[PDB]
RNA sequence: AUGAAA
RNA sequence: GCCCGUCGCUAGUACCGAUUGAAUGGCUUAGUGAGGCCUCAGGAUCUGCUUAGAGAAGGGGGCAACUCCAUCUCAGAGCGGAGAAUUUGGACAAACUUGGUCAUUUAGAGGAACUAAAAGUCGUAACAAGGUUUCCGUAGGUGAACCUGCGGAAGGAUCAUU
RNA sequence: ACCCACUCGGCACCUUACGAGAAAUCAAAGUCUUUGGGUUCUGGGGGGAGUAUGGUCGCAAGGCUGAAACUUAAAGGAAUUG
RNA sequence: GUCGGAUUUCCAACGGGGCCUUUCCUUCUGGCUAACCUUGAGCUUGGCGAACCAGGACUUUUACUUUGAAAAAAUUAGAGUGUUCAAAGCAGGCGUAUUGCUCGAAUAUAUUAGCAUGGAAUAAUAGAAUAGGACG
RNA sequence: UAUCUGGUUGAUCCUGCCAGUAGUCAUAUGCUUGUCUCAAAGAUUAAGCCAUGCAUGUCUAAGUAUAAGCAAUUUAUACAGUGAAACUGCGAAUGGCUCAUUAAAUCAGUUAUCGUUUAUUUGAUAGUUCCUUUACUACAUGGUAUAACUGUGGUAAUUCUAGAGCUAAUACAUGCUUAAAAUCUCGACCCUUUGGAAGAGAUGUAUUUAUUAGAUAAAAAAUCAAUGUCUUCGGACUCUUUGAUGAUUCAUAAUAACUUUUCGAAUCGCAUGGCCUUGUGCUGGCGAUGGUUCAUUCAAAUUUCUGCCCUAUCAACUUUCGAUGGUAGGAUAGUGGCCUACCAUGGUUUCAACGGGUAACGGGGAAUAAGGGUUCGAUUCCGGAGAGGGAGCCUGAGAAACGGCUACCA
């Protein structure tokens, strides 16, 4: 009866798990930016990505 | 009790519709009446929102419509001679709508000596002034003349005894009264 | 359902009463009235989520029952009532008096006036018939029922009334080139000023409405209101006064006004 | 259409009383109405002795609502008629049509003759029976 | 004429 | 080298199958048909009015028989009101019995298949001209692949005789 | 009846490959990722299986329509070298 | 001609509205008589009905397409907002913090089908041929 | 963020599948688990069965209180404070649970009710109820129980109830009291005949029937059946009034009656105010409750157009004994085969009818994506259905009610 509470993620995994480029700029990222979870590099990532569909899709018009 | 939807007939296409609901109170229906003659008795049934419903059975007297005069009497009712949607009706005299009956005529007549001063079958200044005055309209046709001479007068029931408690109707005039006496006389 | 529906759920009752999808899980249903269900902002969610004059619903129907308010010029001591459009409000307490208009939002705004503004208000009549004992009389869009009126009142008109009485002050005919209020739809607040009309006889009379921005539109003749003649209003008007800038244009105006 | 009191009742219109006693012209009256939406209540249905109440016309059936316009297919029964309603239902997915038709019955008064091919339109009345809501107004064919 | 399993 | 079929062992899956097979659910002819509801009657019971005559008190009057009205009493008569048990006829129609039918599963002597499984037997049909060029359709024959007859094709071993 | 030139419709042929195709090859098997002229019929790994069942046709042989359970990682096409 | 805002005659383009070129692109009653030929001396007394309207009237059919009214919230996209960030939620912010002041809670999407809608290409669609043919 | 990869070969190109990969408000399970916030949770198989215990009862200043209940009126002799139980009036038809039924059926958008009911609210709205209408009748107001309670009790048990004695009402059954005019009838009487007439009954609301009006593109002429207004009786004749609707036999008004008789306050709390013809005389406020009609509002029920998954190893389906239509009637709150009587033989179909299947309630939506799309949607919100399966029905505005009855089946 109570109206759900509505909840979303803010990070999602790569399309494709081992490519050892990818795994290194990550493995760079956290190790020098002082992080723990590459849930959280997603979820960075994916904000970015966010923004990127957003700016793609704005810019495409007149 | 008796639906009245359309959820328990087939369809248009030939198709059984499938029990879908069970039967409701906005959906019912409820028995005939069969109206009868003598001894009135009305039992009244509850409705959809109070809103009585007099149940008309076994009523001896009802009231009739003159439509050239705009009149209307209180007289019994002989019985049921004819009814175009049933011959059972007819057999069992059951009084219904445009149901075809004979009243007395008694009424009407003695008004009629009283209103006009001219004879059927076969004093003071202001009265006989009265009747002057509204002469020249005492011609009113063969059939309905036979008919006080008879002192039996064809009526149609027009109300809705089962619905009202009334059986109400009109004197049968001129052109659907030569219908229905050729109904009657056809052999 | 086997009769009629005594309670409403949130999320089923409207938008524009801005009621939190939390905070428990039923919403003020509007008992019986002179408005709609739909169309009407209950005093409990007018006293209690507009002013913060109470905090619960217990207060707010303690408020009703000891009867500091007053709609019509009449107590109304039921916690659901419905407070419709136009309608007045008088608290003797601090000597207000609100008025239930919309504004430009789409929303039941809160109008602060005087007492005089309070003893008059306006209705549209929603029709005209001849009562019993030949009675011409007309009703209006709050459930009013008035005796004996002019025969220059027609329908879509609106009428002034006196509040102490059922009487009238005066009346407003309808015709091109009058100022209108909108009631329905995504126009709800605009303010329009009549330029023409069109029958499309069957249903749907539909009428073309402007605002002072030149800016047009066209609305259904049932959702419209007359408040009267160019230039003056009637009554005095919300904030916006039925203008509907664009979002950017309201971005700038608050950053401007921080 | 032999005989306008053929049936066992006397069909009439209600409450239309023409007085006996009086011999004035135009014998016998007859009431009507005007459909409205720009209707027309053709020569036939004024000078007409026959009665349908169940017409639009002459009877007591007020058209509101939808209006429909089709093509006749069935004249085999007595004031009733069956149409095709010929249209074209879209199917997105491949963003192109597909014939459908329903036909639909409606009543057809005494006003109109009416053969197989004359285009017809209608007006929504209430329920004329089970299978029939629509009465016809205008014929559009020869 | 036939020619075991990986 | 590769490979085909019968036969033999092990395990599984499905099919045919006597059993007038067995169940489950829906629709339903016919028969019985509760229970309420509606209408024809019924009338215990209670109860209002009208009188209704008398066993005889009380007082008022011939004050003596006798007379006027109220009275505890009980028939008797109609004028009615409400009125349950019971009841005719009707429509609604649960449920049961009997058949029919539609679907969804299922047991089964035995028979005939299919599949799988490291090393089983009998042959060697096919792949080279595969040792009788293969295959297609049809018919007969036989342990098995298979053979043969009649026509057809090249996926042939020939694109070719001025 | 022949010869020359032209023409329309045919049975096909010789050479290219702009074009196509996985390739053999192909005047269509082209004008298809620069994807659309109109329409019909069929196929969705191999087997089980054109089997079982149910209709339908036939004297019969058999034909037309026509699955599933179960099993498997290949079967298959065209070419290269041995 | 504002010190990177906005204007005129603007040369030109771009799409829109109207008149004529054989192009009636429904007209009768009306009141508006309209655009008034109506003109009083340079601002006067009187033109042909839709440009506002009620009707009489022929309104041959669709498909298409534009625009609008309407499509309950939640959800989705998306504005603002420091729930300590975030998921969230729709709150909050500013005072002389004693009288208090104050923006918000947007906006977008809304298939087919139904109503009105400008168009007339495209696709069909009947029309007057042993003329019961139209203006008359 | 419009992506590919490994596998038939000695190797190569292909078709073609397998496997890999990523996700799911998609579940289960394993192994492990320190914290903050938010939170799904006996749906899938069995809408299978249920012990026990709760889930709707309820009062004010104001319907009824002698609780032989409790404080105290002392402003009150009838109580007038509070107050169990009980009568009464409302509500218990909303909410909540599930998704079994159901494939033009629910449902979604979109229409109508000129085809109907609607408690409750909200705004208006009952001078007309003495019926041999003069004694037929209290209107500073009328009658009857009956509960609670008292006591007698009866069953093993039941929200079991009988017997006897009270008493109340907004419970039942009844019941009069306020104008003025205006037309019909009679009709005394004069009698006139051009014809004038005192006096009497009716008219509120509601039901039922019948009738009339409820409107109106344009201008003049000939008369009278009898002049009709007023007269120069040469005839001047004008004056005339009706709202809405797209459209009605609409709203509405009036004639003539019907009714076994609807409604028109015998109700209640505070405050007690004014006129004097100084009478418990006459008038007066703020309210609550109920009440006929109309309108409104929350609804409700039917209804127009369009749209649904798989099936032809389902091609004809429906119609005896309703299928399609028409006429009339019954029933309905209302149209209408909803049902009956009579009549016509129709209605749907390859543009997939009808029958079968569905681990089918529909939708707002969820997962997932360049585009196109595919799959799911029991599940918080909207509309439906059901209370173990069916059928029936009382009360009520509203139920085919199940935390209500009646029967049958298990």
């Amino acid at each position: 009866p109570r109206a759900p509470r509505t909840y979303s993620k803010t990070y999602s995994t790569p399309k494709r798990p081992y490519e050892s480029s990818r795994l290194d700029a990550e493995l760079k990222l956290a190790g020098e930016f002082g992080l723990k979870n590459k849930k959280e590099i997603y979820r960075i990532s994916f904000q970015l990505s966010k923004i990127r569909r957003a700016a793609r899709d704005l810019l495409t018009r007149d | 009790g008796i639906s009245r939807d359309s959820r328990h007939k087939r369809s248009a296409t030939g198709a059984k519709r499938a029990q879908f609901r069970k039967k409701r109170k906005f959906e019912l229906g409820r028995q005939p009446a069969n109206t009868k003659i003598g001894a009135k008795r009305i039992h009244s049934v509850r409705t959809r929102g109070g809103n009585k419903k007099y149940r008309a059975l076994r009523i001896e007297t009802g009231n009739f419509s003159w439509a050239s005069e705009g009149i209307s009497k209180k007289t019994r009712i002989a019985g049921v001679v004819y009814h175009p949607s049933n011959n059972e009706l007819v057999r069992t005299n059951t009084l219904t709508k445009a149901a075809i009956v004979q009243i007395d005529a008694t009424p009407f007549r003695q008004w009629f000596e009283a209103h006009y001063g001219q004879t059927l079958g076969k004093k003071s200044k202001n009265a006989e002034r009265k009747w002057a005055a509204r002469a020249a309209s005492a011609k009113i046709e063969s059939s309905v003349e036979s008919q006080f001479s008879a002192g039996r007068l064809y009526a149609c029931i027009s109300s809705r005894p089962g619905q009202s408690g009334r059986c109400d109707g009109y004197i049968l005039e001129g052109e659907e009264l030569a219908f229905y006496l050729r109904r009657l006389t056809a052999k | 359902a086997r009769g009629p529906k005594k309670h409403l759920k949130r999320l089923a009752a409207p938008h524009h009463w801005l009621l939190d999808k939390l905070s428990g899980c039923y919403a003020p249903r509007p008992s019986a009235g002179p408005h709609k269900l739909r169309e009407s902002l209950p005093l409990i969610v007018f006293l209690r989520n507009r002013l913060k004059y109470a905090l619960n619903g217990r207060e707010v129907k303690a408020i009703l029952m000891q009867r500091h308010v007053k709609v019509d010029g009449k107590v109304r001591t039921d916690t659901t009532y419905p407070a419709g459009f136009m309608d007045v409000i008088t608290l003797d307490a601090t000597n207000e008096n609100f008025r239930l208009v919309y504004d430009v939002k789409g929303r039941f705004a809160v109008h602060r006036i005087t007492d005089e503004e309070a003893s008059y208000k306006l209705g549209k009549v929603k029709k005209v018939q001849l009562g019993k004992k030949g009675v011409p009389y007309v009703v209006t869009h709050d459930g009013r029922t008035i005796r004996y009126p002019d025969p220059n009142i027609k329908v879509n008109d609106t009428v002034k009334i006196d509040l102490a009485s059922g009487k009238i002050t005066d009346f407003i005919k309808f015709d091109a080139g009058k100022l209108v209020y909108v009631t329905g739809g995504r126009n709800l607040g605009r303010i329009g000023t009549i330029v023409h009309k069109e029958r499309h006889d069957g249903g749907f009379d539909l009428v073309h409405i402007k605002d002072s921005l030149d800016n047009t539109f066209v609305t259904r003749l049932n959702n419209v209101f007359v408040i009267g003649e160019q230039g003056k209003p009637y009554i005095s008007l919300p904030k916006g006064k039925g203008i509907k800038l664009s979002i950017a244009e309201e971005r700038d105006r608050r950053r401007a006004q921080q | 259409e032999l005989t306008v009191q053929s049936e066992r009742a006397f069909q009439k219109q209600p409450h239309i009383f023409n007085n006996p006693k009086v011999k004035t012209s135009k014998r016998t009256k007859r009431w009507y109405k005007n459909a409205g939406l720009g209707f027309k209540t053709p020569k036939t249905a004024i000078e007409g002795s026959y009665i349908d109440k169940k017409c639009p016309f002459t009877g007591l059936v007020s058209i509101r609502g939808k209006i429909l316009t089709g093509t006749v297919v069935s004249t085999k029964m007595h004031r009733t008629i069956v149409i095709r309603r010929a249209y074209l239902h879209y199917i997105p997915k491949y963003n192109r049509y597909e014939k459908r038709h329903k036909n639909v019955p409606v009543h057809v008064s005494p006003a109109f003759r009416v053969q197989v091919g004359d285009i017809v339109t209608v007006g929504q009345c209430r329920p004329i029976s089970k299978t029939v809501r629509f009465n016809v107004v205008k014929v559009s064919a020869a």
